[PDB]
Parts: C-alpha cells; sequence; structure tokens
RNA sequence: GUGAUUUCUGCCCAGUGCUCUGAAUGUCAAAGUGAAGAAAUUCAACCAAGCGCGGGUAAACGGCGGGAGUAACUAUGACU
C-alpha cells in the first residue's frame, strides 16, 4: 500500500443547511401503498433518526449501592 | 422606496428618477437570420414515465393496477350451494 | 431444509409474490417474513394474490381485496390451465415490473405461501401448459425450479412454509390444510371442528 | 400612496432576467417628439410596470443559511437571497454546441475487442534494492534509471536506448497527427 | 459533499407562472376581540379589524395608561402571535417587552493567546464588557482587556489549577478558587495580592457564590460562599478574612452553592439531596429535599442573573454611593421577581438520572412539576432572565425549551454532534449560545425554537461560553490554549 | 456446540429456580424487597437472563462460520475465538454470580 | 404436428411481428418548373423508395403498460 493524501482524507462531510432539511423532511412521508422502492440514496441516518419521547429511561443503580452494599 | 403603509414592511412604494441617458431610435437598414441559423442558434444543451425522484433522493416507480371486474369467474358449482338434494 | 430453500429464492428473486387462500386468508398470511423483508431487503417488491377465488362468493372476495389493499397490491386470481381468471391482469403488471428495471437484462419474480395454496398451479396457468407438478397432497413441490417467459423475466417456486408459531393451535394447521391427512392418528376427534366450521345446510347436501 | 395598480391587459413576467413585458394600448399623440407633458407620461407608465415587478419580485421563495463569515461560496446567515426561475425567451447562443465523435482506430480496435479502460490509480511504482517508491514517470522515472546507471554491461548502449524511445515518442505523435487528419 | 436532490422537470415548469401577491384588500370587518394578560389581567370590549401591529400596543399603553411595549399572541392553538386569518371570536394574549435590542454575535475576534494549559472557567464584569477573567490548567488566572483584545494583569498566586473564577457583584474583587485549597482574591486595576490565600477545606473548591447587594448593609460590602469537595459549606466577609461559620450537612462531595432573594442559600450536593440552609438562623439547615434517584449536579435558581450584577443595568452607569446604589439593586430585584407582588422565586434542579425538578422551597417542600424526556445526564440547567423560560443541556447532544412557570415542554434545539457541555442566555431573553464538546458554538433564536448561526473556529473541547451582560461579546475558551471574542 | 450447551444448561438452573419476586403473595413480596432489595434482585437475574442468550448466538454463529473452514489451522483458529468469546461473556457476572 | 371423450375465445379491437386481389395526396434525399428585388437570402408548384391508408392470417420464429391529447413540425417518436 503506497503512501497517499488521501486516506488521511475526509471524505463524506455534510452541513447544517443539508442536515435541518433532511431532518425536517421525514416527518412528512405520506406512504403510497403503489409506489415502490428503486434506490435509497445513501444518507448519515443516524443523525436524522430522534423524534421526541416522554419517557427518559430508568436511571443506573449499580453505580451507587454496586452489591456489597 | 419609501415606508407604504397600505402593504406593510413587505410592499414599499417605489418613486423613480431620471439619470441617464435619454435616446430616440428611428429603424434603418436589417440584414436578418437565415431559417438555418436561427434553428442552429436556439438549441439546448441537453444536460422516466411512472419513475419519480423523492425529496430525501428516493427514486420510486408506480406500478398502476388495472380495473378488475368479478362480473366474470363463475363460482364453482359445488354440490352442496344446488337446491336439488334438499333433504325435506 | 425448507427455510433454507426459502432465503436462497428471496436471495434470487427480484421481486416476491405472496400467494393467499381465498377461503382464510389471515391463517394463510405467514406475516413472519414480511418483518424480514423490510428490514433486510427494501429494494423488493412483495405483492399479494389471492387465489382460489371461485370458492367464495363474489361479495367475500370484493370485500378481502379491497381490505387486503391498504398495505399492497394484492390481485385476485383463479388458477386454471383452460378456464382461468386474472392472468392478463399478472401479465401486465409483470411487464410493468420488468421495463422499471430497464437495466438489469432479466428480472426473477418468486411465489411464496403455505403449502397448498397454488403455487405452482398459477405458473402452470400463466404458462399454459404443464411445467411444474400440481397434487392435491401438501408436499409436492420439494425444491426450486426456474421456468422462463417473455426471455426477460423468469419465475421460481419453491416449497411451502409454515412459520414456527409457538402457539395458536395443533388443530388449527389442519384445517390450514398443511398435513397430510392419512398420518393423523385419532382422526374421529377433529369432526366438531368441522360441524363447526361449516354450515348444517350445506353439509346436508353433500352426503346426502 | 398605493402599492397596487390595475390594468387591463395583464404584464408579462420573465424574473429569470428581471424583465416585464407590457402590452396594453399606447396613445400615438401623447408621446410625440414635442408634446409638453411626454416625460411626466412615460415616467409614469413605466412606474406602473416597475410597481407591479417589485410586487412579483417580492414574493419569491427566500433561502437562509446558517453559515458565518468566511465561508469560501459566498452568503452568510445575514442575507437572504431570491430564488429566481428560468428564463422563457430563446435567446440565441454565440457559438454553436460542442461535439467532435473521432473513433482514432483505437476506440475501435479496443471496442471491437472488450479491450477496457485503466483504473487510473497512481503513479508510483515500488523499487526493489533501492527501497523507495520512485515515480514511474515524474521525477527521475524508472525509464531515466539506465540513463545514469554505472555500468550497463552492453557505441554506447544508453545513447542508443535514449534513441529508441525517442523513435517511440515522435512515433506517437505522427499516429496521434494522422488520426485527427482523418 | 451529500447535496439536497435537485428540483424536477414539472417544478422548473411550475416556478415560472405568476405568483400569489397579497394586497391588505379593506380590510375591517371588525371581530371583537379580549385583551387580556397572562398573569391576571383580563382588560375592556374592542372590536378593530386589520389594523397595525404597532397600533394594538399604542392602544394597550393608552388603555393601561403609560403612554411601554408589548408582545402578543392568540389562542393558547399553535399559541402564535390580517396574518389571523390568512391561514383561517378571537381574543388577544400579551407580554411586556422592555426593549433594548441585542443584535446577534456572527463574526469572530482575533483568537488571543494566553496561559499554556487549557482554560477551565471564565467570566465577564458586571459594570464594563471590556475587562473579562478567565482561570485556567495552570496556577494562575488572567484578564483581558476585551476593548482591544489583549491582555493585562495575569494574577500568579496559587500553585494548582484554578477551578472557578467569580467577579464580585459590585465589581470591586475578583475570587479565584483553586485546587490547592486556598480562595484569593484580587483587585482588578491593581493586579496585587488582596491579602493571604483564605482556606479552611481539605478538599478542592467546586462553587462560589456573593451576597446578593439588595441586602449588604450600605456601606459595607457584600460576603462569600464556597462549596468544595468535602463537604463543607463556608461564609466568608472580605474585610476581616475570617470564616464567618461553616455548615457541614451533606455527606458526599457538594457540587454548587446558590443565595436566593430572602437569604436561603440552596445546596445540591452528590448525596442526592438538596438543602435549604439560612442566615438568620446562623446556619442550621431548615429543608431537606430528596426526590432525585442519582446525585445532583448544577442547581439552579429562578433570579440568578439578577442577583449576578446588583445595580449595573445593561445602560454601563454607576453608582457612587451606597443610597443609590440599594435602590437601584431592589428596583432591579422586583422588576426581574415581581409578577404577583410575592417573593416566588423558584428553583430548579439537575442531576445524573436524566430528569430536573422544579422546586418551590418557600411555599413547600413538594416539588411542583417533574421535567422528564433528556436520555442521558442533565449537566447544566438555566432560567431566563425574566424567569419564565427553562433551558436545559445535555450529554446527549440534545438541549431542552420548558416554560419556566408549571414546568411543561416547548421544544427541542437539535443540531450538536457531541455532548452539550452549557448554555447562555442573551440580555433581552430572545437569544441562546451553548458550547458543546465538539467544536462549534451555536447561537439559537428561543423566538421561534430554531437554529440562528453556527460558529466554529476552535480546534479542541469548549468548556466555558459567557454572553456578556449588554450583549456586545461572547466569550469562550478550552482545550486548545486560546481565548476567543465574538461579536456581531 | 457442546460447551455452548454447558452454559446455557448453567444458567436455566438459576432462571428456574429463583422464586420470581413479583406475583408471588404481596407479603413475601414486601419481606423480600426489605430483604434483598428487589432492584438489585431483578437486576442481576435479567444479566444472567441476557448472558443466556448472548452465549447462544454466539455458539449459533461459529458453527455456521466453521462449516466453511478448508484446514485443521483455520478450523482450530475458529473454536479458540468461540470458546474465548464465551469465556469473555462470563467472567463479566462475577459480581451478580456472588450476589446470587 | 398433436394424441379417445369433455374442456380448450389463450397476456394481442398489435394495422411497422410470419403474406399480399387492397393501397397515398402523411411525409419525402437529390433532381427538375415558378416569384420578390441589384443579389446572397426568402417563398409557390412537380417528386423516386421507406414511414402514416388497409386487409389478413391461429401449434404458429421473436416482439410488447394501458387509455387520451391529434404535435404551439421533429434533429429515430427531444413531449404533455
Ligand atoms: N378450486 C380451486 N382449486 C385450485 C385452484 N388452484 C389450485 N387448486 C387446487 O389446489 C391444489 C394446488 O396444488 P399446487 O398448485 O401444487 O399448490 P402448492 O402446494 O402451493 O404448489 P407447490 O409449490 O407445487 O407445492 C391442486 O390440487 C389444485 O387442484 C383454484 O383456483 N380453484
Ligand atoms: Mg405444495
Amino acid at each position: 500500500v503506497q503512501p497517499d493524501r488521501r486516506w488521511f482524507g475526509n471524505t463524506r462531510v455534510i452541513s447544517q443547511d443539508a442536515l435541518q432539511h433532511f431532518r425536517s423532511a421525514l416527518g412528512e412521508t405520506q406512504k403510497d401503498t403503489y409506489q415502490v422502492l428503486l434506490r435509497r440514496n445513501k444518507l448519515p441516518m443516524s443523525l436524522l433518526e430522534e423524534k421526541d419521547a416522554d419517557e427518559s429511561p430508568k436511571a443506573r443503580i449499580l453505580d451507587t449501592e454496586s452489591y456489597a452494599d | 422606496s419609501y415606508k407604504s403603509d397600505q402593504g406593510g414592511k413587505r410592499l414599499p412604494r417605489i418613486e423613480l428618477v431620471e439619470i441617464g441617458p435619454r435616446l430616440d431610435f428611428k429603424i434603418g437598414r436589417i440584414h436578418t437570420p437565415s431559417p438555418d441559423m436561427v434553428t442552429e442558434a436556439h438549441k439546448k444543451p441537453k444536460q422516466k414515465k411512472n419513475v419519480e425522484l423523492d425529496i430525501m433522493g428516493d427514486k420510486l416507480g408506480r406500478i398502476h393496477m388495472g380495473k378488475q371486474d368479478l362480473g366474470k369467474l363463475q363460482t364453482r358449482k359445488m354440490k352442496g350451494l344446488k337446491s336439488k338434494f334438499d333433504q325435506g | 431444509r425448507i427455510w433454507n430453500e426459502l432465503y436462497k429464492v428471496i436471495d434470487s428473486s427480484d421481486v416476491v409474490i405472496h400467494v393467499l387462500d381465498a377461503r382464510d386468508p389471515l391463517g394463510t398470511r405467514c406475516k413472519s417474513v414480511e418483518e424480514y423483508m423490510k428490514k433486510e431487503t427494501p429494494h423488493k417488491h412483495l405483492i399479494y394474490v389471492l387465489n382460489k377465488c371461485d370458492l367464495v362468493p363474489t361479495w367475500v372476495a370484493a370485500a378481502w381485496v379491497k381490505h387486503l389493499s391498504k398495505e399492497r397490491p394484492t390481485l385476485a386470481f383463479h388458477a386454471s390451465i383452460t378456464n382461468s381468471f386474472g392472468k392478463g391482469s399478472l401479465i401486465q403488471l409483470l411487464r410493468q415490473f420488468s421495463q422499471l428495471h430497464t437495466d438489469r437484462k432479466q428480472i426473477s419474480v418468486g411465489f411464496i405461501g403455505y403449502p397448498n395454496t397454488g403455487k405452482s398451479s398459477i405458473i402452470n396457468t400463466l404458462r399454459k401448459k404443464k411445467v411444474c407438478q400440481v397434487a392435491p397432497i401438501p408436499g409436492e413441490t420439494k425444491v426450486w425450479q426456474y421456468i422462463t417467459l417473455m426471455k426477460r423475466i423468469f419465475l421460481i417456486d419453491c416449497p411451502g412454509i409454515v412459520p414456527p408459531s409457538s402457539k395458536d393451535s395443533e388443530e388449527d394447521i389442519l384445517f390450514r390444510g398443511v398435513v397430510r391427512v392419512e398420518h393423523v392418528t385419532h382422526p374421529e376427534q377433529y369432526i366438531p371442528g368441522v360441524l363447526k366450521r361449516c354450515q348444517v345446510k350445506h353439509l346436508e347436501r353433500t352426503y346426502e | 400612496l398605493p402599492v397596487t395598480v390595475e390594468k387591463p391587459i395583464p404584464v408579462v413576467y420573465d424574473l429569470g432576467n428581471l424583465a416585464a413585458f407590457d402590452s396594453n394600448v399606447l396613445d400615438k399623440n401623447d408621446l410625440d417628439s414635442s408634446n409638453a407633458r411626454r416625460e411626466e407620461k412615460i415616467k409614469s407608465l413605466t412606474r406602473d410596470n416597475v410597481q407591479l415587478l417589485i410586487n412579483q419580485l417580492l414574493s419569491l421563495p427566500m433561502k437562509t443559511t446558517t453559515e458565518s463569515v468566511g465561508g469560501t461560496g459566498g452568503q452568510s446567515s445575514v442575507m437572504t437571497l431570491l430564488q429566481l426561475p428560468d428564463p422563457t425567451t430563446d435567446l440565441p447562443r454565440e457559438k454553436p454546441l460542442p461535439k467532435a465523435k473521432a473513433m482514432t482506430k483505437w476506440e475501435k480496435f479496443a471496442a471491437k475487442k472488450g479491450i477496457k479502460p485503466k483504473e487510473r490509480a497512481g503513479k508510483m511504482i515500488y523499487d526493489e534494492a533501492s527501497g523507495e517508491w520512485v515515480p514511474k514517470w515524474g521525477y527521475k522515472g524508472a525509464n531515466k534509471k539506465l540513463d545514469d546507471q554505472w555500468l550497463v554491461e552492453v557505441i554506447d548502449p544508453r545513447t542508443l536506448n535514449r534513441a529508441e524511445r525517442k523513435r517511440l515518442v515522435k512515433k506517437n505523435e505522427k499516429q496521434q497527427r494522422r488520426n485527427m487528419k482523418n | 459533499s451529500t447535496l439536497i436532490p435537485p428540483p424536477s422537470k414539472k417544478q422548473k415548469k411550475e416556478a415560472q407562472l405568476p405568483r400569489e401577491v397579497a394586497i391588505i384588500p379593506k380590510d375591517l370587518p371588525n371581530v371583537s376581540i379580549k385583551f387580556q394578560a397572562l398573569d391576571t389581567g383580563d382588560n375592556a370590549l374592542r372590536v378593530p379589524g386589520a389594523i397595525s401591529e404597532k397600533q394594538l400596543e399604542e392602544l394597550l399603553n393608552q388603555l393601561n395608561g403609560t403612554s411601554v411595549p408589548y408582545t402578543f399572541s392568540c389562542t393558547i392553538k399553535a399559541s402564535d402571535p390580517y396574518s389571523s386569518l390568512i391561514k383561517p371570536q378571537i381574543t388577544l394574549l400579551y407580554t411586556p417587552r422592555a426593549v433594548f435590542k441585542v443584535k446577534p454575535v456572527t463574526r469572530s475576534s482575533s483568537a488571543i493567546a494566553g496561559h499554556g494549559s487549557t482554560i477551565l472557567c471564565s467570566a465577564f464584569a458586571p459594570h464594563t464588557s471590556s475587562r473579562m477573567v478567565t482561570g485556567a490548567g495552570d496556577n494562575t488566572a488572567r484578564i483581558w482587556d476585551c476593548d482591544t483584545q489583549t491582555p493585562m494583569h495575569t494574577l500568579k498566586g496559587h500553585y494548582n489549577w484554578v477551578l472557578c473564577v467569580s467577579w464580585s457583584p459590585d465589581g470591586e474583587v475578583i475570587a479565584t478558587g483553586s485546587m490547592d485549597n486556598t480562595i484569593r482574591l484580587w483587585d482588578p486595576k491593581s493586579g496585587q495580592c488582596l491579602g493571604d490565600a483564605l482556606r479552611g477545606h481539605s478538599k478542592w473548591i467546586t462553587s462560589l457564590s456573593w451576597e446578593p447587594i439588595h441586602l449588604v448593609k450600605p456601606g459595607s460590602k457584600p460576603r462569600l460562599a464556597s462549596s468544595s469537595k468535602d463537604g463543607t459549606i463556608k461564609i466568608w466577609d472580605t474585610v476581616s478574612r475570617v470564616c464567618q461559620y461553616t455548615m457541614s450537612g451533606h455527606t458526599n462531595s457538594v457540587s454548587c452553592v446558590k443565595w436566593g432573594g430572602q437569604g436561603l442559600l440552596y445546596s445540591g450536593s452528590h448525596d442526592r439531596t438538596v438543602r435549604v440552609w439560612d442566615i438568620n438562623s446562623q446556619g442550621r439547615c431548615i429543608n431537606i429535599l430528596k426526590s432525585h434517584a442519582h446525585w445532583v449536579n448544577h442547581l439552579s435558581l429562578s433570579t440568578d442573573y439578577a442577583l449576578r450584577i446588583g445595580a449595573f443595568d445593561h445602560t454601563g452607569k454607576k453608582p457612587s454611593t451606597p443610597e443609590e446604589a440599594q435602590k437601584k439593586a431592589l428596583e432591579n430585584y422586583e422588576k426581574i421577581c415581581k409578577k404577583n407582588g410575592n417573593s416566588e422565586e423558584m428553583m430548579v434542579t439537575a442531576s445524573d438520572d436524566y430528569t430536573m425538578f422544579l422546586w418551590n422551597p418557600l411555599k413547600s417542600t413538594k416539588p411542583i412539576a417533574r421535567m422528564t424526556g433528556h436520555q442521558k445526564l442533565v449537566n447544566h440547567v438555566a432560567f431566563s432572565p425574566d424567569g419564565r423560560y427553562i433551558v436545559s443541556a445535555s450529554f446527549d447532544n440534545s438541549i431542552k425549551l420548558w416554560d419556566g412557570r408549571d414546568g411543561k415542554f416547548i421544544s427541542t434545539f437539535r443540531g450538536h454532534v457531541a455532548s452539550v457541555y452549557q448554555v447562555a442566555w442573551s440580555s433581552d431573553c430572545r437569544l441562546l449560545v451553548s458550547c458543546s464538546k465538539d467544536t462549534t458554538l451555536k447561537v439559537w433564536d428561543v423566538r421561534t425554537r430554531k437554529l440562528s448561526v453556527d460558529l466554529p473556529g476552535h480546534k479542541d473541547e469548549v468548556y466555558t461560553v459567557d454572553w456578556s451582560v449588554d450583549g456586545k461579546r461572547v466569550c469562550s475558551g478550552g482545550k486548545d490554549k486560546m481565548v476567543r471574542l465574538w461579536t456581531h | 456446540k457442546y460447551t455452548g450447551e454447558g452454559f446455557v444448561e448453567k444458567f436455566e438452573d438459576i432462571l428456574k429456580g429463583f422464586p420470581n419476586i413479583n406475583d408471588v403473595h404481596p407479603f413475601h413480596r414486601d419481606l423480600m424487597d426489605t430483604l434483598y432489595e428487589k432492584n438489585h434482585y431483578k437486576i442481576s437475574l435479567a444479566a444472567i437472563s441476557r448472558a443466556k442468550s448472548l452465549v447462544e448466538q454466539v455458539a449459533r454463529d461459529y458453527v455456521r462460520l466453521l462449516k466453511f473452514g478448508q484446514s485443521l489451522f483455520q478450523c482450530k483458529q475458529l473454536k479458540r475465538a468461540a470458546l474465548g468469546r464465551m469465556a469473555t461473556i462470563v467472567k463479566k457476572l462475577r459480581d451478580p454470580l456472588a450476589y446470587l
């Protein structure tokens, strides 16, 4: 493997305007039962998920009283 | 442009001022384009049915089910649906 | 041995059709794999075909197509070779699916469902000759089989599956025809179910 | 005071050029070269048009951003810009469209059979003794190595090698000229 | 980079038609509207139509008898301020504006060099934005002339890190709580060691707090309050430099110390319990509140903004005598606090169980509400200067905005990609800046719950953020050993 | 396969022996609550139940991997990898197995 | 070719697919006849073959999304 300046270069940046646009365009789906998918347009999907919840999951009790306490 | 008060802060009332020049023009001789050159000078550089690109990317396609008339399809004449074998 | 044919057909097939029984479709539905195809293979299409439609009234069949067409396309069929119903509707929809993938050199469509629903009979009526073996006994087709039509679309039939639901009966599998009734041991303990499902008026006219 | 004004025939717009096209009725005996009230008519029959045009321009979609100064592209967060549609009037080009499709006989030979193009990955090779990556052509290219070798092991052979390279270079240039003449 | 999908063909052919210019037609078919305030006022039956939204303001001024500004809204359904009929008898709700506009903070001034280690804490002077203090990972603090972007008056005198700096609420002295358990005071204009290092704690100092000016004896100076990892809460008078009297209620480390408007210190600790001390009772805790499940970090009061400046309003003036000073400070506190006429200061708690609690420790010992919805620990919480908005930051990259009166949920501010370490309000309670574990700082516009600007320029994490009092500058700094000032 | 069954069977006897503090009787429930800390009691058993599924998935995957091996070396390495991941799943239960 | 009988109007109101008693004024390379004005230019008429006109054919090579608009002339159906 030769040395090169690619490899140590960023490849897939994205900006805040695109992030906000795509995130706002995931609560307007309106699925059609007669449209089928052909391609999916690879996107960073772990940044556009996470609709708001109301739960706030349980806290870890093991960090205060382990078991010998 | 000045404040209007008839159209809110969006649309103002505008005013013009004449700066220059100020010319008149009368027609002289002309030389008109030939048909071939006219058809060769209006060219768009060249840079899909049922296929659409959604927002988010998402190349999608329509499938267009037909019309389905079940007025055909004579249902099978099973023996229990024939009243001839009625046990009375 | 057959769940290894299922995933192989799903892998090789561009478009899947899930076949149901017009008598009771919600029992033969076999959801259980649509969650899979949705999670791991979203680029596959999965339409419904509801055949054996000449064994139910016409309003029943229309109602079932309507109530099923709120998830997938769900065409309605009747598979004989000479006298069929729906062959043109299926052909002129496979032609659409083939035009959409106009740069793939061929498309494959796979038939899946419970046993004894008519997967082989649909291929036979589409092609108009006896291509794959059909028989009233459940376990007829055992391995997958390729079959060509139109030079650009292949059809694949496979054996019929029953998802291993750890509930819901031992005597429901019987009445969704899966078991070869020659092997159940005391077959007289199941007749109350037949009396419950059917009508007295209908049962009185067939024996007589 | 009114930001609006009515005209019988509706003005046509080209927002892609910021242009209006009015086709209402003029008065031949108003704009004559000697009429006193000439400017007070021109400047107003054009001012109503400009009013309609600003009304139309101040209602387009706006494009905001969240960047800041230094942004290599353009606008920052404190600039709203109007998204202008495309022009419609067919205005002629100035040069014809570019098309030059010659096959040069290599694109014919390579395509009769199945010679595909190369991946065009990199320019370096690996020299074995020494232990460097020694551009194949681009700095002391592996070609120009028999030139400064400290012995060749058979007229000077290195100069003959240079001549044999130059012959192929000139042949390639001649082939190119011939293809371009075809 | 990743691109927004391009517009289609039919959309391009659509975008050329004539398009939708509004006209404000006539337009006074008059609707009877109900002018009603937020607190209690419903003041009284007027029937206007489509009139100037700045004339509604004048209506209210001449009606309530002052000619002030008023913001408006309707039908608290989507609760949005002819614009009431373009989309669709109708009521009207209003709030006072106290107009003092703060332009956003967009650009970036010079990246000031400085210490030789990371920068831990930073604070702005309460009287002018021209000076500003930073304590850093070396054994020193520094003062910066923000007027010319230059250093000044480095304050040597510790021998371990400086973990918190505070500028007294009169602009007279600065206090530096350090790692070595000393506490030192310094003169702004000179830079000399004002005495020796106060001490008495066995482990490091976590937080400091000052006596609010509207309670200090005129002719005297405010006092201190110091938290320490050992668990003690110590008081200090800055003339005799004597430990007045300590408090030793908690058992684990204590995180933060406050000082209320009636003389009630509040303190949350790593013992999952919030205690309410007292100063008129020589320092015996009168209330213990145990509601959280994990330990507590960064308690925060409802008036901790007004209590931070003490008669130095947004106009940069000064007092000449404690007589006028005390009246100005009382006026400030009443302007901020008096929304029913009582001392209705509330408290908000932030703990490692993802949930915050809304206390009114005076009226009762029960929480008014339990604010919940985060998914990781909540590191920081803050009240609006006018007290009717709570903002909370958390290690799950989000920020949440709650209605600060009863504790409802309003909105979420997404946009960071790493943990949010702290947040900060502006003077007019309309913007909000925030710093994060990744580089960028972000400015949010609360009036619409969106992102206004996103400013990078640091190179490593960012630990502090401080907006000025008159909104002129924003200071930040962190792991890259540079100070940074952002302006408009 | 044999070691997989071994660990799974050592865990089943723990998951089927303890008395399921929820839905027994609101007297014994509260007594065991004041005696063993119901939270920790349920947490340790959920830890063991989770390990029981992790081990089974590891065993299931590495058999499928082995059936494509082409030499004694590679097959042996896959065996050791599987047993090591099992051992490392188990060695994290030092605290729950000591409380239980 | 098929394989008793009974079923077998099959995805083709597909006419450029497997043929021609039938055709046309839809077009039409280049050629040739008419007009303007000094002339390049522009326009009228005549037109070889394929493509729109149509009959016809049943195990039937291989070839295919349907229904409208009836070209605001197209650079091999650039469309809607
Ligand atoms: N009444 C009626 N019976 C049908 C219809 N279609 C198929 N059948 C009967 O149902 C049985 C279907 O057998 P198959 O076509 O092999 O069904 P399958 O078991 O899903 O197909 P395999 O993949 O070969 O196993 C046959 O005995 C047919 O006689 C129908 O449309 N109507
Ligand atoms: Mg079968």
